[PDB]
This record gives structure tokens, C-alpha cells and sequence, in this order.
């Protein structure tokens, strides 16, 4: 009955929690705000970015690109919301990367991914994800490749769970369910996560069941400085990898360097180089064979100028 | 346990929207754009990368 | 007289691996040296001309 | 006692998970204790 | 080899069990921040 | 007797001739100051030179390198004095090339090189060079390798020759005879080089006697501009190869650009961005196969600030 | 009937090569107006602040 | 008549030396004529 | 095969006659600048 | 034609030359700056890359 609920409920936000976000995002202030990992690239890169409108945001993106695993062009093209967000883009061999995201309610959205390579039958893969943000917990279900064709099904399907714990700690848990056919048992996973956080230093773990650890430390150091550390050590023969790094925000540049254990330094450089160009350095130096990987890299943004007076569509679904 | 012809027929129709995805994606998100940005920029503009 | 000689060569192998390592050590030190500290020095410097310019107003 | 240390840390088959959780508190310890503040900022 | 029929059934079981019980800890989760908050009030 | 030689050197010195400068000069406004050959590198570079003094130049050099083809490390020695020049470079591996180059005369120069490679036997080379800068005319002979050893000459040596016929003319030969050793017959070329050199433009043509041809022009597009083609023409299968090219003149930068006949395009920034720093910026494109190979480099050096009171030696034979 | 499927193949063929060197050009034109163009346009752009920083002595 | 130049140009063993002499021949024109200035510099 | 001994002779003087007619040319060379201002001054 | 020892002493001498040259050319140079350089640097200091 109402009466439990309603008196649950306010017991319930007495607590001061607060929604914690997705599981993925839980060591997002190291691994990509910190460490160059997600930057890193090598060759000749370069993109142009023409904004239509800020709402509905609609923006056109062309890449041109010579480097290592690098397509040579990327047509691209995204149309947002608050209530939806459409992403599209396609490599020169045809290789079509779709998005739909669509906030059915406030609190609940559905992403929708599609990978379509035509050359090579490969993997052509549907993703169904849907995200439940409560109060205090954030809850998804994702289904890759989902079938019933053969009598059973197939596919593989993760559940994440993130639960606020207190207002600075929170446990969360991710399940895998895995099945290629059919013709095999299904294969199921279990990962755990956490992670404390306060205003000046943030603590995460990621604890696979199998034996894989990933530990993860970011602290700010001043307005304009923060670091962190990234520790991952399987067990599954034994391996593991510290990598520490930090960031450096300037008025026209942040600068990011890091080295880790296996020996590789590596260090990305973007630089406001005018109003609506920005240029990217970056490098990768292995330390035990002496070889650099180097990336240079320019972004163009043509559109913002005309629609700076309209404004960003608030609560894109990204 | 399944049905030969379902299976088929069913398979059929993900390689129809296999299709029309892989071809209609785009022009779908840049008819979205074009029709309801604003200002509303022109056909040609609408694929300018700079101009 | 051979003791000396192969002491000489106990030496060369030892010496010869210390240089290795001592150059080896100083080549990754100055290149991590010179990747980190240029392009940093050059951004840093370069906010620093903005925060001059800014005071002077 | 040190040949324990070096063993265990550069010729084990779990060395390389000694080195790295070792380069992690290490690392932690310098940013926690405010050093890295005094330095880096 | 391919598995048998029945090496099925303890696959498919045991991957069952071990989702029975991720659910089951997610629901530990969500009642625990009312444990953990008595334990504070009790100090 | 001297009653000829009199008269005839008036006659000589009437004409308004001038030194022709070294064979391998004649196209040096094209290859070496437009195009980028000379300048195209891969990968990260460092060099760190001190300079000690300008008068004797006496400056020390570290290069620190990771590309292709690029030695990790190279230490190098200068000294220079207005009647002699000693370099020395030496790598990681032990690969020494050395230099003296002395007047012995101020028309008249030896130019010693040595290679040594202690890892692999390869090429310990030794190249001997003898100069004669005359009014209007340079003479070289150079001995590669010279041996009498195995009781006859061996080894290649290079007669060179170049004439100013006119003010703007200047005519030249170059004579190679080479020998493996005494078990098979000498090789003898002929090469004919000759060049057309205006203040505004400079036209060059070097015509290999068995049928390779390169020709080259050179012009100034005014103040900050420079440009110049090259085309290279082997007959020896059918090869040919145009390359165009620019160069400006910055105040603090230097860009150049080109383009040629197999699609590659190719750019080199040269930029001082700090008062004893330059950053290099080069980017190899082959339109055929979209690949690209980027070098970033950096050049610094301390000596000078001390040392600019003093002033460089006049003359060096570099 | 045939005769327009097999006019249909021809226009395939012809038309796919089309697309693929209109393709191919335009990317070689875009790519080297960015690599020469961008350089340049940074360079040249850098010495007429300078030139404009000797004008307003 | 076209053909001519086609096979001759493209698909012929000599063709590399004639599209080399065609760009050096052209490249030295439009520098020397002014062209090049009018536009470059 | 390794050449016999009259084939390095021709191999030997053919190299010499080369290299003979190379310093001829610089003679000529040399003396050029004479002979190209003659024609300037006839016309 | 020619001598067989002769040949033999003649190469030894290219040898010890090479290897002089291999060892004492860079430190030669250095030598010769150091002592000829306007001002005298350090010893440390004439080969410091930078300081
Ligand atoms: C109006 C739409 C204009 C802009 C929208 C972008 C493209 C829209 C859909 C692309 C069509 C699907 C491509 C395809 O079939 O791929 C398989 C083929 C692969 O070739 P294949 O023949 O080997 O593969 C066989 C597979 N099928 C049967 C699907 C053809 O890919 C291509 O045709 C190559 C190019 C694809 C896209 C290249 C870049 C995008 C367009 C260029 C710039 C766009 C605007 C700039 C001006
Ligand atoms: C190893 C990492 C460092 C090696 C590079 C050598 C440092 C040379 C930099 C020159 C310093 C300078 O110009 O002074 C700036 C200043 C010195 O000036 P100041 O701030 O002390 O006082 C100057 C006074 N005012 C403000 C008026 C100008 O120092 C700093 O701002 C602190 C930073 C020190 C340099 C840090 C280098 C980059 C660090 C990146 C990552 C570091 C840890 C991450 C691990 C990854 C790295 C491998
Ligand atoms: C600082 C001085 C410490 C040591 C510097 C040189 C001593 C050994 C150098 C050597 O032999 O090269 C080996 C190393 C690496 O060589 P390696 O170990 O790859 O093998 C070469 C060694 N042999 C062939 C004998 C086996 O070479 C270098 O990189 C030179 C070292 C200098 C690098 C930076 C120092 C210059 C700037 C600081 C002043
Ligand atoms: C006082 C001199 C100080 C600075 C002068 C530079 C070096 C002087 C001569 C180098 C000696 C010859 C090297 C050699 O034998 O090479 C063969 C060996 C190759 O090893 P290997 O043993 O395989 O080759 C056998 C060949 N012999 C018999 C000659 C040894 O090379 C090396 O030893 C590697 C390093 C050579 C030089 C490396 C950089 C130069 C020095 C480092 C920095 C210098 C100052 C910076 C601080
Ligand atoms: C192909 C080569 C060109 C492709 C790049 C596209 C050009 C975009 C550059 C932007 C121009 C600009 O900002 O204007 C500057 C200016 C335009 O301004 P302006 O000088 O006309 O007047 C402006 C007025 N003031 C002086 C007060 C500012 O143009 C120039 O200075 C002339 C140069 C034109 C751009 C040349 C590009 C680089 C050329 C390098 C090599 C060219 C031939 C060699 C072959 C190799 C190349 C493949
Ligand atoms: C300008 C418009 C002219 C043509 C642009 C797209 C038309 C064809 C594109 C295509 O199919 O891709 C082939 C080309 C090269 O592909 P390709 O020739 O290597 O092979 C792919 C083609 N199939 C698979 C069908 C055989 O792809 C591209 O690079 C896309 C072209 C766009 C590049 C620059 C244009 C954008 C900016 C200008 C506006
Ligand atoms: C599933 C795995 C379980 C571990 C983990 O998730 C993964 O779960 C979290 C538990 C966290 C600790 C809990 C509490 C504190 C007290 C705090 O004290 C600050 C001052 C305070 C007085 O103590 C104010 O009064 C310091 C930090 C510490 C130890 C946390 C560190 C990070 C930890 C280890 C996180 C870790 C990532
Ligand atoms: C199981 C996995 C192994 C790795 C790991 O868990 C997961 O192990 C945990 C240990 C944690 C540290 C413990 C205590 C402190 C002291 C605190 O300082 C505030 C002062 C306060 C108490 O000292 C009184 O003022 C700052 C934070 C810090 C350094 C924690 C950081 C995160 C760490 C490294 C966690 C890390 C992610
Ligand atoms: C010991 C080893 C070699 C040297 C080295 O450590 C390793 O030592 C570091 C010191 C750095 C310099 C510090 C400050 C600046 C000023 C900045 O701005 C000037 C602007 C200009 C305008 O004319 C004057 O105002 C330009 C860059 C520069 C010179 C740094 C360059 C890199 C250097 C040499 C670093 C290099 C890596
Ligand atoms: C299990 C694994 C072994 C390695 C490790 O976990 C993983 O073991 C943990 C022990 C931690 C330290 C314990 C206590 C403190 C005091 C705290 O407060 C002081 C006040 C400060 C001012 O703020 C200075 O006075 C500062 C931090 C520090 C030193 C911890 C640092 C991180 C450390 C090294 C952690 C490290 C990552
Ligand atoms: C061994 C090979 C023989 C060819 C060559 O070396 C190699 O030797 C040179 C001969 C040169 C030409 C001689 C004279 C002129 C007249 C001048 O006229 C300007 C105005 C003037 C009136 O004519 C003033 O009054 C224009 C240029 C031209 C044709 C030269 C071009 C470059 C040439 C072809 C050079 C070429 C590189
Ligand atoms: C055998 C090899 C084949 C390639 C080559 O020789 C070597 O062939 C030559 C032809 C030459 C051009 C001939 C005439 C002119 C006209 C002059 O313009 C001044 C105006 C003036 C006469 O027009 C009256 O005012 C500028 C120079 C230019 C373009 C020469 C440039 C160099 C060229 C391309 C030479 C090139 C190196
Ligand atoms: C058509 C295709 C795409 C676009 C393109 O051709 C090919 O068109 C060219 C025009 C170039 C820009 C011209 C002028 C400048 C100003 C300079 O300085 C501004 C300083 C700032 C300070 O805030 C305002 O003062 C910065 C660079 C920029 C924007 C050029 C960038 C590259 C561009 C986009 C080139 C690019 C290659
Ligand atoms: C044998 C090979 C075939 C290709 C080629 O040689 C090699 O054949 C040559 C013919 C030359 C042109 C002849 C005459 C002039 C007039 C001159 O003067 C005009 C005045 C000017 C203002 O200055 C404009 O009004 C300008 C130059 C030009 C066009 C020559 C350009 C180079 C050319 C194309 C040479 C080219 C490289």
C-alpha cells in the first residue's frame, strides 16, 4: 500500500544521497579527464565542424585523417534535443555508426546503437541500452545482438547497477550473460565496483570476479592542476600496469603527461591556436625500444559565430 | 521448436532494416536538422564544411 | 700473468654493462625531460604573457 | 634480506604485479601528503 | 567437443544461479544505505 | 714566360667574371632553400647545441632522436678558425664522421671526411678533397677510398670543374673514375652541369652522360617569396619526376610547401617560438596510398646570449 | 527485358567508378588546402600582428 | 586525335618522362610570366 | 665471369680515353670566356 | 708486383690509425676548443648541454 511507500520514501531522502551516476563513468576523472589514453593518436588528423543551430543542436563534421588505424575520411552528422539525441557517422569504406538516445521519461532513456560494415560481414551490431537514473541509484540493462531465432536466446546482456551508499561513498555491481549460439552453455560474469569521492580527491575500484583489479586515484592539485593514478592488475598469467599522469589547465592550452610502469611515457598538447581553431600535439614515447608515435591534429569550428546569440538545448540526451 | 519459414522470413526483414538504416540514417538526421534548425541554412550550406 | 688478463676481461664485461645502463638512463631521463618540459614551458609561458596582459589593464 | 627484495620484485612471475602496486602507493602517497601540490602546482 | 545434453542443463543452470544472485546483491545495495546510516547513529 | 702571363690575365680580369661556386652548388636555390628534401624528417627530434665561442667557433652539440632512420643519440664537436674547420659526430652505436676541412691557401682547400662503424664492417670510408677556388673558375679532385695496396690504384675519385663563361653563365664537368679492385676493368662517367643565374631567377641543368637529366629554376616572387622546379629525368626503364615548390619568409617563421609529379605533397614550418628555440614542423602526403609520416622537432641553444658581444669568425671552411 | 539489367550493371560500373574518383579527388584537394593552408594561415597570420605591433610605434 | 594524347600521356612506357616535362614546362611558366607573383606573393 | 687479360686492357684503356677527353673539355672550358666575348664584340 | 709483408705492415698502420681516429678525434676537438675558446668554460660545463 501507499502508506509504506510514501513513508519509505521520506526515510529514504532524509539520507542526503544523491544519483551516482553510471558505472562506466565511475574512474572518469583519471582515465579520460587525466590520462591521455583517450586522446592519443598518431599521424595527420584533422576535423571540421559546422553548427547549425544550438537548439535544436544540429551540427555537421567532416574528419580527414593519415595515421595508424585511422580511416582516411568520416562524414558525420548529430541532431539533439532534450529529449533526444541522434548521432550518425560513416568512413569511406562504409562503415555506418549510428546513435539514438530518447529520454522516454525524465528519469528513464533508451540508447540504441547500430554498427553496419559492408565490405566485411564481420560484426554488425545492435546495442539496446536502457538507463534508469533514480534518486539515489542508477540502474541499465544492455542487450547486444539480442535473438530468439534459434528456439532460445542469444546475444550478450549486461545489468549494471550503482547504488549512493552515503553522499560520498558508492557500490555498484555489473552482470554479463553471454551465449554465441545455442550450440554452448551460456557464460555469465559478475564485476564489482566502488567508489568514494569528496570535493579535492576522488577513490575507485573495479573488481572483476574472475581476478581482474582496476584501482584508480584522482586529487586536484589547485584550480589548475589535478592527478591521478591508474592501477589495473589481472590475474587471469599475472600482469599488471600503474599509470600516473597529470593535467594542467591554461587560459589557451591544457597540457596532459603521463608515464606508467610497462615504461611508455606519453603526453597530448591542445592549444587554442585561434578563435575557432584548435591544434593537437601529441606523443607516445615506448622507453625499452625508443619509439615514438607522433600525432598532430586540428579541429575547425565554422558554425558558432552566427548562433552564439541562440543557446544550447538544455538535458541532450549525449 | 522454431519454424523454418518464420526464421526466414524474420531474417529477411533485419537485412531490409539493415539496409535502410545503413542508407537512411544520415539523410534522416540531416532532414531533422535542416527542417527544424534555427535559422534554417541552405541545401548546399547544409553540407559546407566551413563556408 | 692470466689472472690478470682474464680480470680484464671480468672488468670489460662489467664496465662495459655499466655504461650501457648509466647512457641508457640518461638518454630516458632527457628525453622525458625534453617531451614534458617543452611543451609544457612553452604553455606556461605562454599563460603567463595573458596574466601580464591582464594586470596591465 | 635485500636479495628477498630484488627477487620478488624484477625476476618472479608475479613481479610485475609487485612493481605495479608498488608504483600505485607510491603514487598515492605523493599526491595524498600535499608534496605533489608543493611541487607540481 | 560439443557438449552433451545434459552438460547444457549444469550450464545453463549455473549461469542462472549466478544472475539470481547479482540480483540479489543489487537489492543488498539499495537497503543499505538504511543499515549503514544506523550504524552512524549508533556511534 | 711572365710577359704572356701578364697580358694575358688583363685580358682574363676584363671580362667581369666571378668565381662559379662548387659543382654541387649549381642548383642549391631550388633543392636545398625551396624544396623540403633536405628538411623532411620523422618522428620526434631534439637538439640541444652550446656554444662556446665565436672566435675560434668552438660549440658542442646533443641530439636526441626517435624516427625512422634517426639515431637514438649523436653527440657532436665543432671548431672552427678562418683557416680551418674540424667536426665530429658520433652515435649511440659507435658510427663516427668526421671533418677538417683547412686553407692552405686562401684559394685553396683540403677537405678530409672519415666514416667508422664499429658494429658492422660495412663502409670505414675515407674521402679526400682538394679545392681550388680560382677568379672565375673552381677545380675539385676528390679520392674515396684510394688504395695502391693490391699493386695498382683503386677506388673512386671525382674530377670536378665549373667555368664562368659570362657574368650570368657558368659552364661545368664532372669526371668519375672507380675501380672495385684489380680483378675487374675501371668505370669511368662524364657528367655536364651548367647554369644561367639572374638576380631574380637562376636556371640550372646537370646532364648525367648516360642519360639521366636534371634541370631545376629557381625565382624570386619578390621580398618574401621564393620559388623553384625540379625535374629529374632517368632514361637509363623510363623515370621522370617534377617537383614545384614554395618558400616564405616570415619574421619569426619560414613555411614551405611542394608538390610533385608522383603525388606527394610535402610542408616543413620552421617557427621560433622562443628566442634560443625553433620548432619544426614537417608532414610527408602520398595522395596514392593516404599515408602520412609527421616529424615534430625542437632546436635550442644556450651559448649565444654570453658569447653575441664576441664576434663569429670570418671565413670558416665549413 | 535483359537488355535494361545488363544497361543497368553497365551504369553501375561506370557510376561507382565516378563516385569513387569524385571522391578521391575532392579528398586529395581538401587534404592538401588543410595542410599547406593551415600552416600557412597561422604563419602568415602570427607576422601581420607583428607588422601591426611596428605600426603603432 | 584526343587518343593521342591520352596514350602517350598515361599508359605508355615513356609516359612518366612526357607528364614530367608537361609539369616542369608548366610550372616554369607561370613563374616567369608573373603569374606566380600575382598570386603568391 | 672474371674478364681475361687483353679484356682489361680494353677495360683499362678505355677508361684512360674518357678521362683524357674530360680534362680537354675543361681546357676548352677555360678557354671559352675568351671566345664567347669575341662573338658579342663582332656583333 | 707488390710485397707481401709490405702489404701486410701497411694495412696494420690503417688500422692503428682508424682506431686512433675512432677514440681520439671527438676528444681532439674538445681538446682544442677548451683551450681556445674566448671565454674558457668549465670542464663540466664544456660538455653541459644547456646550463
Ligand atoms: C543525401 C545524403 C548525403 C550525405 C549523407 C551521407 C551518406 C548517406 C548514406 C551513405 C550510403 C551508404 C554507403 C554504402 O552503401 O556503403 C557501402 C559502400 C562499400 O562499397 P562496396 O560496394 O564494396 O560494399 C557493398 C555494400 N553495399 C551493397 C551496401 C554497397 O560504401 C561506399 O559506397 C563508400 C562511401 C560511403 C560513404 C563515404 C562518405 C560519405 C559520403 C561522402 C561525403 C558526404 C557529404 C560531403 C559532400
Ligand atoms: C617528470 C616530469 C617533469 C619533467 C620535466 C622537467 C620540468 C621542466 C619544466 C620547467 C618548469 C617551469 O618552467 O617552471 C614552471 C613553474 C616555475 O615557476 P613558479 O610557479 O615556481 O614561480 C614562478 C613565478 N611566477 C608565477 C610569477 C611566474 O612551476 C610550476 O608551475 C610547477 C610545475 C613544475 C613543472 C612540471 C612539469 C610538467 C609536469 C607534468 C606531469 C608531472 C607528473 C605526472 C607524471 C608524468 C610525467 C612523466
Ligand atoms: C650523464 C652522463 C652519464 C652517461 C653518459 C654517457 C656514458 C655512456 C654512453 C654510452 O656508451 O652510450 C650508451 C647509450 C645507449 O647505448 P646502448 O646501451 O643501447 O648500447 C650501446 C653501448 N655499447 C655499444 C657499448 C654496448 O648511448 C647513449 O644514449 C649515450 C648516452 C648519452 C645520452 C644522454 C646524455 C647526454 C646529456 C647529459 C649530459
Ligand atoms: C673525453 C671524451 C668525452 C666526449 C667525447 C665523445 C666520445 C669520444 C670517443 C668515443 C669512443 C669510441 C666509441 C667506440 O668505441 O664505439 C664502438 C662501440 C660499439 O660497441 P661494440 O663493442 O659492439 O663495437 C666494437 C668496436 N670497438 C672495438 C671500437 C669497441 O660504441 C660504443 O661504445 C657506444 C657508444 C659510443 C659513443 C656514444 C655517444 C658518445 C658519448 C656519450 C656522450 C658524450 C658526452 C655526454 C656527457
Ligand atoms: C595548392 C597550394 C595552396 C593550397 C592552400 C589553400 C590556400 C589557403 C591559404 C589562405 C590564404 C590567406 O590567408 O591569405 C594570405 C594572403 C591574403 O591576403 P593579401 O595579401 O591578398 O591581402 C591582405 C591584406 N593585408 C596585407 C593587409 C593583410 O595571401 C598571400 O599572402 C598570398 C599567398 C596565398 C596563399 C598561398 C598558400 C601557400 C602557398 C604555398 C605553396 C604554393 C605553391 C607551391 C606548390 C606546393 C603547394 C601544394
Ligand atoms: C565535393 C563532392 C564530390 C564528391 C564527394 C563524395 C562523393 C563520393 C564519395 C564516396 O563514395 O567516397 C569515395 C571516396 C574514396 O573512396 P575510394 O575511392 O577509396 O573507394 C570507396 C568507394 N567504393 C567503396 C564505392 C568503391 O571517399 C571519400 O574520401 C569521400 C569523399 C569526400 C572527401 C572530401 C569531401 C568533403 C568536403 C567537401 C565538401
Ligand atoms: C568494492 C570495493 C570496496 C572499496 C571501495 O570500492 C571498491 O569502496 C570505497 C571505500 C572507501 C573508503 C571508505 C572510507 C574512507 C574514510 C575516509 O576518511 C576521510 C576523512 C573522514 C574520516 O575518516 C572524515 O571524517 C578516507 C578514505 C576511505 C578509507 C575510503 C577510501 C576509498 C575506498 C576504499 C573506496 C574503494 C574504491
Ligand atoms: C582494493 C583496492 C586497492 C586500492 C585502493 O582501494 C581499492 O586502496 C584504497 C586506499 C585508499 C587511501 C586510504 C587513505 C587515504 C587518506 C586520505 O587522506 C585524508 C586524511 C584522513 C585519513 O588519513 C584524515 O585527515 C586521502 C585518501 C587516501 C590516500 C586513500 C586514497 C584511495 C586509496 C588509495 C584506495 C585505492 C583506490
Ligand atoms: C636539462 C635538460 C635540457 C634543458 C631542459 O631540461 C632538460 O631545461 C628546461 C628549461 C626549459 C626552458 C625554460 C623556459 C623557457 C622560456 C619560454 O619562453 C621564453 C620566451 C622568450 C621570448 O623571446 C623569452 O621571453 C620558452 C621555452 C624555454 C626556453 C624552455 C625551453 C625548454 C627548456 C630548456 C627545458 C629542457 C627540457
Ligand atoms: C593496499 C595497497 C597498499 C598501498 C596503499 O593502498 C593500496 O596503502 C595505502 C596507505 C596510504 C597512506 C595511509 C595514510 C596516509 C596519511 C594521510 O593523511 C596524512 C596527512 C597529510 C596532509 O593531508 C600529510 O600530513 C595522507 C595519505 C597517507 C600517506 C596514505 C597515502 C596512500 C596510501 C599509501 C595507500 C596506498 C595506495
Ligand atoms: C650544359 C647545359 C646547357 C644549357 C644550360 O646549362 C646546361 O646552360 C645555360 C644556357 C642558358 C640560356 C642562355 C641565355 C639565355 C638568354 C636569357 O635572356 C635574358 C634576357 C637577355 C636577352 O636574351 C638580356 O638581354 C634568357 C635565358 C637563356 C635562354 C638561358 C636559359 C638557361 C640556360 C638554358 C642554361 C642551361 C641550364
Ligand atoms: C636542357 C634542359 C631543359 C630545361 C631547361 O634547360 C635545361 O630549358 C631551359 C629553358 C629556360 C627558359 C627559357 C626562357 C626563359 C624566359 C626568361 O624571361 C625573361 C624574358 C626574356 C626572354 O623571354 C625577354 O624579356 C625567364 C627564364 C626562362 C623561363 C628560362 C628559364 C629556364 C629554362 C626553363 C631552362 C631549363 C633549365
Ligand atoms: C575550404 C577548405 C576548408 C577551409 C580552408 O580551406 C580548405 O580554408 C582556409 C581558411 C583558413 C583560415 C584563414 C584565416 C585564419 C585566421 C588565423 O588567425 C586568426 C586569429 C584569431 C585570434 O582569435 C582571430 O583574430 C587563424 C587560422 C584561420 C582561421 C585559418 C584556418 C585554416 C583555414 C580555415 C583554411 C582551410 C584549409
Ligand atoms: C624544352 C622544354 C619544354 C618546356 C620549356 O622548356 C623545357 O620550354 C620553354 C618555353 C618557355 C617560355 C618561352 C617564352 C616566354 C616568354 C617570357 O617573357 C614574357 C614576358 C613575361 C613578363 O616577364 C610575360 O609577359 C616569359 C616566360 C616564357 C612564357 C617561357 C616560360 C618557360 C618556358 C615554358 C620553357 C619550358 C620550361
Amino acid at each position: 500500500l501507499s502508506d509504506l511507500y510514501d513513508a519509505f520514501q521520506e526515510r529514504r531522502q532524509k539520507l542526503g544521497l544523491s544519483n551516482p551516476g553510471l558505472v562506466e563513468n565511475i574512474a572518469k576523472e583519471v582515465q579520460r579527464d587525466v590520462l591521455t589514453t583517450n586522446l592519443m593518436f598518431s599521424g595527420l588528423r584533422a576535423d571540421l565542424t559546422k553548427a547549425f543551430s544550438l537548439n535544436p543542436l544540429f551540427q555537421v563534421s567532416h574528419q580527414f585523417a593519415m595515421g595508424e588505424r585511422l580511416s582516411p575520411y568520416t562524414f558525420a552528422a548529430l541532431y539533439g534535443t532534450s529529449k533526444m539525441f541522434a548521432q550518425g557517422n560513416i568512413d569511406d569504406q562504409g562503415n555506418l555508426s549510428t546513435t539514438f538516445n530518447y529520454r522516454w521519461t525524465p528519469s528513464f532513456t533508451t540508447k540504441t546503437r547500430f554498427q553496419i560494415t559492408p565490405g566485411a560481414t564481420g560484426q554488425d551490431m545492435a546495442q539496446f541500452e536502457h538507463e534508469y537514473s533514480g534518486a539515489d541509484f542508477t540502474a541499465t540493462i544492455k542487450a547486444l545482438n539480442p535473438s530468439f531465432l534459434e528456439g532460445g536466446l542469444t546475444g550478450i546482456f549486461v545489468g549494471q547497477y550503482l547504488q549512493s551508499i552515503t553522499p560520498k561513498l558508492s557500490l555498484g555491481l555489473e552482470a554479463v550473460w553471454q551465449r554465441a549460439g545455442l550450440t554452448q552453455g551460456p557464460d555469465t560474469a559478475i564485476s564489482y565496483v566502488g567508489r568514494y569521492k569528496t570535493e579535492n580527491w576522488i577513490a575507485s575500484a573495479q573488481l572483476q570476479a574472475q581476478g581482474a583489479l582496476n584501482a584508480s586515484y584522482w586529487q586536484r592539485l589547485g584550480e589548475k592542476v589535478q592527478a591521478g593514478v591508474d592501477m589495473t592488475l589481472s590475474v587471469n598469467t599475472k600482469e599488471g600496469i600503474t599509470t600516473f599522469g597529470a593535467k594542467y589547465d591554461f587560459r589557451m592550452s591544457t597540457f596532459r603527461a603521463q608515464i606508467d610502469t610497462k615504461g611508455k611515457l606519453s603526453c597530448v598538447l591542445e592549444k587554442r591556436v585561434a578563435a575557432p581553431v584548435m591544434m593537437t600535439f601529441a606523443a607516445d614515447v615506448d622507453h625499452f625500444t625508443q619509439q615514438a608515435k607522433v600525432g598532430v591534429g586540428i579541429s575547425i569550428e565554422a558554425g558558432g559565430e552566427e548562433l552564439q546569440d541562440q543557446q544550447p538545448a538544455p538535458n541532450i540526451p549525449f | 521448436l522454431g519454424a523454418d519459414s518464420k526464421q526466414e522470413r524474420i531474417s529477411k526483414l533485419i537485412e531490409i532494416s539493415r539496409v535502410v538504416i545503413h542508407y537512411g540514417y544520415l539523410p534522416m538526421i540531416l532532414y531533422l536538422g535542416y527542417t527544424r534548425s534555427e535559422p534554417k541554412p541552405s541545401i548546399i550550406r547544409l553540407l559546407s564544411p566551413l563556408s | 700473468r692470466g689472472w690478470i688478463y682474464h680480470k680484464y676481461e671480468q672488468t670489460t664485461s662489467a664496465v662495459r654493462k655499466a655504461l650501457s645502463f648509466a647512457g641508457r638512463a640518461a638518454w630516458t631521463v632527457s628525453v622525458t625531460a625534453l617531451l614534458v618540459g617543452v611543451p609544457f614551458s612553452l604553455a606556461y609561458g605562454e599563460d603567463q604573457q595573458y596574466a601580464a596582459m591582464e594586470q596591465e589593464q | 634480506p635485500i636479495t628477498g627484495a630484488y627477487n620478488a620484485l624484477f625476476v618472479s612471475e608475479n613481479a610485475s604485479i609487485v612493481r605495479s602496486v608498488v608504483a600505485f602507493g607510491l603514487a598515492v602517497t605523493f599526491l595524498a601528503s600535499g608534496w605533489a601540490e608543493a611541487i607540481l602546482s | 567437443p560439443q557438449p552433451s545434453p545434459e552438460e547444457l542443463r549444469a550450464a545453463e543452470a549455473e549461469a542462472a544461479s549466478t544472475i539470481q544472485r547479482a540480483i540479489a546483491t543489487a537489492a543488498v545495495l539499495y537497503l543499505a544505505p538504511f543499515i549503514v546510516d544506523a550504524v552512524y547513529k549508533m556511534f
